[PDB]
């Protein structure tokens, strides 16, 4: 029984921030949770043993809801997607490594394989062929507000979203025919699955870009679409997920705003594009089993939190938990689930530590990363 | 109407206890706040229930996984049964347990049991619902023989027949049927297959049958989901004498796939999200309109609170 | 137990689902628990570690007088059950509740939305004030206005009787008995309802006849939750009175010249902590949080802690609160016995209250009837 | 009025200080319920710094359960400094800033068992924990001074010292008496050298109440008298002058919410809540359902954030 006192932000330390979130340990509630997470968080980037049954980088499990692409946290999101700082020496990746290219599972980034729901990665495209408003009729998701023009439209947007298609259908078709003059083994390999649906599109973002910028009529020069369109290409987390190789795993994308544009593709005469979940859910859990020590980090809920933790159920359960929602547990549901209901399962382990903070994504996530992540990489880069 | 009343609870005592109880439910719609709420849904939901049967109108049920852990699983069966209910949307976790609780029971318990030693005794809590591994070891017996004979069927066919969780799960009460002739009855899938009620679920892996298939894939690897093609189908089902009316309890995907792709003329609300979250949980009636979810001609009434609570009171016949 | 919703057979009777709410999971079990704590607290049973009847602590959120929660409140005032020959009950504002519930705690703003609802109507959504789907109209603090007129006759005939009183009496028998408690204020309020409402009927203008005046008088203070609290002589406590609508009749109405009142805290918790005290066996209903909750609580802190409690709220855990906290908080401070049985309700109040009272209460009286 | 952009990579190079800058700087165009953070930095800051003493005011409402938490230290360096002009709390607000100097808080979880919480003599709030010696102490402290102020309003004829402004400025006082050291760490006792009043209408709610059953049990005359305290902040919240920029912060809304939009008011409003508008109460802060009832004007300034005030008031209060 060893007890801290509660003391907050002093005379001393509220000229500073880095002292006002260390301090956020000892105020107390919820913020007392979030100084955990930041904790935790810290572990999951930290080199440790293998599981409690030879070093090893855990290999992160990190959950994204699907309208926080339309808020600031796809720039925070991004980052994890981006920075790329070396292995150590003495330390194997937490998961011992292994038309229409499959998504490579080896992640350089902070993060190794990214959960997010339908109509998540929606969001991040066009949020370069266009810009979010704050409180062709606007659609409205909270506080935030973006532009929805019609399928077949002329926007940036219905345009990129379509080539996209388009491009995906023409590389269904070469797989298909392809496979229909070889004699019969037997998997179906024309059928595209969620994480190389996202895959090739980050591969492509570039010159669908530079395509729907011309077929737009915003810019009438090639040598500078071809440049403003990379340079949108380069603000998509896609882009650096496909680029560093972390897998965006989406069991719910049938329900994103991709369909809108599947379906009138398909209007034309053309089946629609088939898609595949065995073959996501065979790569993610075998990403988790395989792996020897695992982290996750989810914001929000819904099928993206039992997603992951479900692809750790495989493991016997995850090592590190943060769980960052605003839902309420008397519903008894998925997403307001204690940590606690999580280890009854399996789905977290008995050996674990693990914290919720019951409070919004846009107040703790920037907070999270600026605080240790940024801060991890500068140490791990500046000394040396 | 449009007035909050004044009910004469003492004169409650002489009448019947159950026209007491009915008489302070139908009062409702003018008690205040978010029993108002009820109220109205309940109007809507009873007329619904009774006019779309079978003279050209439809009713479009959309719930979440945890309600049939629940005990309103019985309460869906019987819409199902009576082919009250014309399409159901659940995420995943609404099918499986459903067949499981023909191969077993649920149980009820508490929020405070002791999660580590719910492990260590082989319990999944559902929050204050627990389900034994043993349940889970049978849906394993009965589950796995069924992709046995999907695979088959969808390389015979070469992934034309079998792809979709809408064909997917009406077989499954099929097998149902088949396997276990007894206590299908009590299922809702079941009934959805004999009375031909399609249930689309688009996240169909994630859960305990994408765990079974997960087992299944890694061995005899060429099943195929492919949930695009409900897409199409929901929509036609939707498509527009023509009243369709749409009962969502509890929101997530059940909410967004239902109204999203079919155009309700009645649609009833009953969530506990919190607008603040700016995302599709919570229900936010003018929000929705304003991202064709709903039509702003469309009657809509929201309940805030647990469907536990609500559903029976909505669904309670007259 | 097996988790088993409601049958074929069963969606029938509204009885028969409200019963099954035990089997099903989540809020309609804590529903159903909170049936059974209920009927417990109506059971004359012996005192805590001789049978007693026990005395109910019943707090209501403000705004619930609003809704039609004060239509159940006023039932849990009127009726009353004769007690059984073999048990006794636990033993200005008197103590002596002959009813369903024996104390009333309620935040402020509460009894004056019992005060409008029986001069005018509260109108639903699809300057008039808002508090949710719900719209009341408060006129002008000096208005023609029949709820303005009630309020003003309330406040005029409470400083004319704090004057009298004052300079009647103008050691341990040296009190400031010219100060007025909110207890006594509402007390009061409830024994004068009836020539307040016949008077300010007149003055208004709506019925000049003095005949007519008096019997619409007594209709509408029948409905008000302050008549029957006072008739069957259950105490109002309201330490929060000094925050609602009732405060700018009595800062204006000093305005004039006249001093303010002068309320008293003290006079009300030596009552309210002297009741609980002295009380065997205790009920704690809790509809809401905020102050009526920890009043209610800190009471029974006197006595080691109460026996039963249901709260009915819509309130979280994670901000640590008083009104969010679960009923395992409450024992901690041992406002809450150990050898309890209580249970907490996540939900909007005007769902599960009015399926308590029709369910448990109504049922009850009609059981000892 | 757009979602913005931040390049976090090129936080980098820039210092680690500044860097935790960048992105809160950012909070008004992340989006969601960071935007309402940043609003409301942007007014608290503002306000914090012009409205010292130039005609302006800045009044403080905070609930019981936040000077239960480490708040309490952030709040006495505002009213340390005079940024306060006025604090609305209940009871708690009062109780547990004079018991943290008799005794210490302590960090505990939302996990203990409240039964073995009791039989270890712990009382907790939330994920605290307090001493059950703390309130012990306490009632050393609080009960001569009941005893003092009932001979103050005895021989008085009651109407020197009723209302718990003037209770709450001589706890300070007699804080000062009593402890000089830990003092200094309390937020009531720079109200009381500071001059800034303290209101409470619900002050025998909490342990102020029971220490006061306690005393009245056998001493029958301490009273008191909290309608003279609407006067009072009534009287601190009239912009007549024309020349008041009146801002009103809340962190937490409950009765100090209320108690003092009410009769305040103020060209500028921040709200800090948790509750939801399902609710239907004066918790909930509707902004425009508060418009509608006379709390806030309609040319107010206003905006509401959500979420635990834990961690939105030092981002708030975060001086630059
Ligand atoms: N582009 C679109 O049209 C669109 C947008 C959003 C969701 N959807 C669909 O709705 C389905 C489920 O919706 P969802 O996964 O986006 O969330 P959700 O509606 O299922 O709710 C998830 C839970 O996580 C919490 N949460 C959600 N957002 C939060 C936030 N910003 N901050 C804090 N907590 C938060 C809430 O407690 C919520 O109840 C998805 O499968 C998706 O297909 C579509
Ligand atoms: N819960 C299970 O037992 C289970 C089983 C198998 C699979 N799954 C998977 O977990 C994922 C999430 O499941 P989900 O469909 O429940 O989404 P969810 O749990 O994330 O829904 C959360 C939101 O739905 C609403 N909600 C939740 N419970 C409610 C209730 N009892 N009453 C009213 N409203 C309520 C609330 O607005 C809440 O914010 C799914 O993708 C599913 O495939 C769950
Ligand atoms: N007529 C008036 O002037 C008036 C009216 C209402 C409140 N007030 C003032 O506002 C102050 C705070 O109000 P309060 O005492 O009601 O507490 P509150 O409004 O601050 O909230 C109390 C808690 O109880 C719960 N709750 C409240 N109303 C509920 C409901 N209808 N259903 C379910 N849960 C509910 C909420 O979770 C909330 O967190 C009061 O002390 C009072 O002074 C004045
Ligand atoms: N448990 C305690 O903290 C405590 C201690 C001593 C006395 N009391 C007494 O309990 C009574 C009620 O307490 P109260 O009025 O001071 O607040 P409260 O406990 O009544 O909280 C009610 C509302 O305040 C808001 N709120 C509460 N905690 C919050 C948080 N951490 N962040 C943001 N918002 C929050 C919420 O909207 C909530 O609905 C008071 O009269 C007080 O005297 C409580
Ligand atoms: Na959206």
């Amino acid at each position: 029984d060893a007890k801290q006192v509660v003391v907050g932000p002093n005379q001393e330390d509220l000229h500073s921030a880095e002292a006002v979130l260390n301090r956020y340990s000892t105020v107390g509630f919820q913020a007392s949770n979030l100084a955990r997470a930041f904790s935790i968080c810290e572990m999951m980037l930290t080199p440790q043993s293998p599981s409690p049954s030879v070093m090893v980088q855990p290999t992160l499990f990190v959950g994204v809801t699907a309208n926080l692409f339309g808020t600031g946290c796809r720039e925070a999101i991004r980052f994890l997607c981006t920075e790329c700082v070396p292995l150590p020496n003495g330390v194997e990746p937490a998961t011992p490594l292994d038309a229409l290219k499959p998504s490579p599972c080896d992640s350089r980034a902070l993060i190794h394989v990214l959960v997010v729901s339908g109509g998540a990665m929606e969001h991040d495209i066009r949020r370069a062929c266009e810009s979010y408003k704050l409180s062709g009729t606007d659609c409205h998701f909270g506080n935030v507000r973006y532009n929805s023009s019609g399928v077949a439209s002329r926007n940036l947007f219905s345009c990129v979203m379509r080539c996209l298609v388009k491009r995906l259908a023409e590389a269904q078709r070469k797989e298909k025919a392809n496979r229909e003059a070889a004699p019969i083994p037997d998997v179906c390999s024309w059928a595209i699955t969620p994480s190389t649906l996202w895959y090739m599109a980050g591969l492509w973002m570039a010159d669908i870009f530079t395509e729907a910028l011309q077929e737009t009529g915003e810019v009438t020069d090639e040598k500078v679409a071809s440049e403003e369109g990379l340079k949108r290409a380069k603000s998509t987390v896609l882009y650096w997920a496909a680029r560093n190789g972390v897998p965006i795993f989406s069991p719910s994308l049938t329900d994103g705003d991709i369909m809108e544009f599947i379906l009138t593709a398909g209007d034309t005469g053309v089946p629609l594009l088939q898609l595949d979940l065995v073959a996501d859910i065979h790569r993610l859990n075998r990403l988790a089993m395989r792996s020897r020590r695992t982290g996750m980090m989810i914001l929000g809920g819904g099928v993206v939190k039992h997603h992951v933790c479900n692809a750790n159920l495989m493991r016997n359960g995850a090592d590190y938990a943060v769980f960052l929602n605003n839902a309420q547990e008397f519903d008894g549901s998925d997403a307001g689930a204690r940590p606690g209901e999580a280890v009854s399962w399996g789905k977290l382990r008995l050996d674990s530590t693990a914290v919720k903070v019951y409070s919004e994504v846009t107040i703790v996530f920037p907070l999270i990363v600026v605080h240790v992540f940024v801060a991890w990489v500068r140490m791990m880069r500046s000394k040396g | 109407s449009r007035v909050i009343g004044d009910l004469d609870y003492s004169n409650l005592l002489n009448i019947g206890q159950e026209e007491a109880i009915r008489c302070v439910l139908n009062a409702y719609p003018n008690i205040g706040l978010e029993a108002t709420n009820l109220g109205r849904a309940r109007r809507i939901v009873q007329r619904a229930l009774n006019d779309n049967g079978m003279d050209g109108n439809k009713v479009m049920l959309a719930y979440t996984s945890n309600l049939i852990s629940s005990g309103l699983r019985d309460t869906f069966a019987c819409l199902a049964r009576e082919n009250r209910i014309g399409a159901v949307v659940t995420t995943a976790g609404g099918v499986e347990e459903d067949v499981i609780k023909c191969l077993g029971d649920t149980l009820v318990g508490d929020f405070a049991l002791n999660d580590h030693a719910l492990r260590n005794n082989g319990l999944n809590r559902v929050g204050n619902l627990l389900v034994p591994n043993d349940n889970y070891r049978n849906f394993e017996d009965f589950f796995v023989p069924l992709l046995r004979r999907l695979h088959e069927q969808q390389r015979d066919s070469r992934w034309t027949t079998k792809t979709t969780p809408s064909q997917i799960i009406a077989e499954i009460g099929a097998a149902l049927e088949s396997v276990r002739p007894n206590d299908c009855g009590s299922s809702l899938i079941y009934w959805c297959y004999r009375n031909d009620i399609p249930v689309f679920s688009p996240a169909f892996t994630d859960g305990s049958m994408g765990d079974m298939i997960y087992f299944y894939n890694y061995s005899r690897k060429g099943l195929v989901v492919d949930p695009v093609p409900d897409v199409r189908r929901l929509r036609q089902l939707g498509c527009k004498v023509g009243r369709i009316t749409c009962i969502v309890l509890g929101a997530g995907l059940p909410k967004h796939h239902l109204l999203r792709n079919v155009q309700a003329d009645a649609v009833v609300y009953v969530t506990t999200g919190s607008d603040a979250d700016g995302c599709e949980s919570s229900c936010n009636v003018m929000a929705d309109r304003a991202n064709g979810l709903l039509s702003p001609n469309c009657d809509v009434v929201r309940v805030h609170g647990d469907a536990t609570i609500i559903s029976p009171l909505l669904l309670l016949r007259s």
